[PDB]
């Protein structure tokens, strides 16, 4: 059920960044083993990852930077409600 | 403008 | 001498926010103007992406200074604090506001202070999660400020403009009229709450200590919001987001917006008002805002739903399609609160769900409905509100229905509350009913000769068609 997300407006997304979010009652244990389980996983298929930040207080979920190609795998982790890649903002 | 920043881009 | 926009937001009889916090997430600042030292702190919070001095810190100290500023201010006392989440060249990340926007939360949950105001100065595009944690931010309690965008374009498109929760705040001139400049200007339709000054604005410039600039755009509108409510929350520190908003609709002078500088379809989504502080003058009223749904699509058991805030009842409901195929609309029972439902007809492209949504304590409000018999149902109590649907695909406390239609009546036990009935009807594309002055449209609807719908705007209520008669239920204390 977990799904992906990316903006519109082509020129204002960030490849390469994703907000992982995930169900709503997730503790910020689980957020952290989560991330490590991705970072364990991608490793093992050759990929570098980098967590960024974790979240918790709003969302739980977290921050990492990484190719697109490890997104099926994300989305397939325990607790993972849906992936946003990460995009522009500006001041108005 | 490039994106509706600072005034209006003007 | 006052700056224009500092009259315009001044109420037509009257006589601050120190209580009161106002976070800014934006570029970094001048925290040394004269404008606002010392009422500023800067977090020094930072989250920014890389480029690709005197400019890194003009759009936000412009804003810090609109809202508090000593001599240019909207909330001249006001207490600020400033978060980096806008680069040098006014770019951010929504990765950067959510971490801005969690430890705004954060701090809170360590020193808690009083009512908070957030002012996010800034638009991407749609974000799943940015509204999200707006959303979320808001439930916590907290008051958030938005700008509509400046692209020129709906409202809804755009993150947080478009997150639920959040007052969403569109740019108007000295002429009162929505700013527009080339194919940008400011973004409409029915995410934006309401307007406010935000062409030719002046304020500190970060070039000096003590010197000036006019600046235009949303971020400037919701800059004066944000000012405004801090005032509101000073005087009247327990308001929940919705009674904050509901004042801010009653207070802002209406219908003074030329709405042909609107896309056509966009006219009857996009509120005509012009935020204003709060008249000396204020007692208990009755407060109502109209909410439009998203479009519910064009599948043929498509449902729009607008809903009112945990806080607020819904008082009455119709529903609105530009080809008039249309299902109608009814009150239906949802996690023990009340929404509105519309219903699409097979082939059309889709209908509007209307909510007439009220703060009215001491309320307890249920539905009466009737299936087809015309069709009629009392409540046997005050009506606030007729609705209709049928199934088919062609055709005194009292509502009254089509034959072949179902009827929905919104009943409530409010001791203290007047209600009284009015009607209008004509030959003719739009007919108009008013309540009168200090009396509260609560439901709005035409008695049933095709129509495209009926909608409450402010006390007015509208029946759009193709002996056609618009029917206004006001009620008072
Ligand atoms: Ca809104």
């Amino acid at each position: 059920t977990a799904t992906f997300h990316r903006c519109a407006k082509d020129p204002w997304r960030l490849p390469g960044t994703y907000v992982v979010v995930l169900k709503e009652e997730t503790h910020l244990s689980q957020s952290e083993r989560t991330a490590r389980r991705l970072q364990a996983q991608a490793a093992r298929r050759g990929y570098l990852t980098k967590i960024l930040h974790v979240f918790h207080g709003l969302l739980p979920g977290f921050l990492v930077k990484m190719s697109g190609d490890l997104l099926e795998l994300a989305l397939k982790l325990p607790h993972v409600d849906y992936i946003e890649e990460d995009s522009s903002v500006f001041a108005q | 403008x490039a994106f509706g920043x600072f005034s209006f881009a003007g | 001498s006052i700056p224009w926009n500092l009259e315009r937001i001044t109420p037509p009889r009257y006589r601050g926010g120190s209580l009161v916090e106002v976070y800014l997430l934006d570029t970094s600042i001048q925290s040394d103007h004269r404008e606002i030292e010392g009422r500023v702190m800067v977090t020094d919070f930072e989250n920014v992406p890389e480029e690709d001095a005197s400019k890194c810190d003009s759009h936000g100290t412009h804003l810090a200074g609109v809202v508090s500023g000593r001599d240019a201010g909207v909330a001249k006392g006001a207490s600020m604090r400033s978060l980096r989440v806008l680069n040098c060249q006014g770019k951010g990340t929504v990765s950067g506001t959510l971490i801005g926007l969690e430890f705004i939360r954060k701090s809170q949950l360590v020193q808690p202070v009083g009512p908070l105001v957030v002012l996010l100065p800034l638009a991407g595009g749609y974000s799943r999660v940015l509204n999200a944690a707006c959303q979320r931010l808001a439930r916590a309690g907290v008051v958030l400020v938005t700008a509509a965008g400046n692209f020129r374009d709906d409202a809804c498109l755009y993150s947080p403009a478009s997150a639920p929760e959040v007052i969403t705040v569109g740019a108007t001139n000295a002429q009162d009229q929505p700013v527009t400049l080339g194919t940008l200007g400011t973004n409409f339709g029915r995410c934006v709450d309401l307007f406010a000054p935000g062409e030719d604005i002046i304020g500190a410039s970060s070039d000096c200590s003590t010197c000036f600039v006019s600046q235009s755009g949303t971020s400037q509108a919701a800059a004066h919001v944000a000012g405004i409510a801090a005032m509101m929350l000073s005087a009247e520190p327990e308001l929940t987001l919705a009674e904050l908003r509901q004042r801010l609709i009653h207070f802002s002078a209406k219908d003074v917006i030329n709405e042909a500088w609107f896309p056509e379809d966009q006219r009857v989504l996009t509120p005509n008002l012009v935020a204003a502080l709060p008249p000396s003058t204020h007692g208990w009223q009755l407060f109502c805002r109209t909410v439009w749904s998203a479009h519910s699509g064009p599948t043929r058991m498509a449902t729009a739903i607008a809903r009112c805030a945990p806080d607020e009842e819904l008082l009455s409901c119709s529903s609105f399609s530009r080809s008039g195929k249309r299902r109608g609309e009814r009150m239906e029972a949802q996690g023990g609160k009340l929404v509105c439902r519309a219903h699409n007809a097979f082939g059309g492209e889709g209908v509007y769900a209307i909510a007439r949504c009220c703060l009215l304590p001491q309320a307890n409000c249920s539905v009466h409905t009737a299936p087809p018999a015309g069709t009629r149902v009392h409540c046997h109590h005050v009506l606030t509100g007729c609705s209709s649907h049928w199934e088919v695909e062609d055709l005194p406390n009292q509502c009254v229905g089509h034959r072949e239609a179902s009827i929905h009546a919104s009943c409530c036990h409010a001791p203290g509350l007047e209600c009284k009935v009015k009607e209008h009807g004509i030959p003719q594309e739009q007919v108009t009913v008013a309540c009168e002055e200090g009396w509260t449209l609560t439901g709005c609807s035409a008695l049933p000769s095709h129509v495209l719908g009926a909608y409450a705007v402010d006390n007015t209520c509208v029946v759009r068609s193709r002996a056609v008669t618009a029917v206004a239920i006001c009620c008072r204390s």
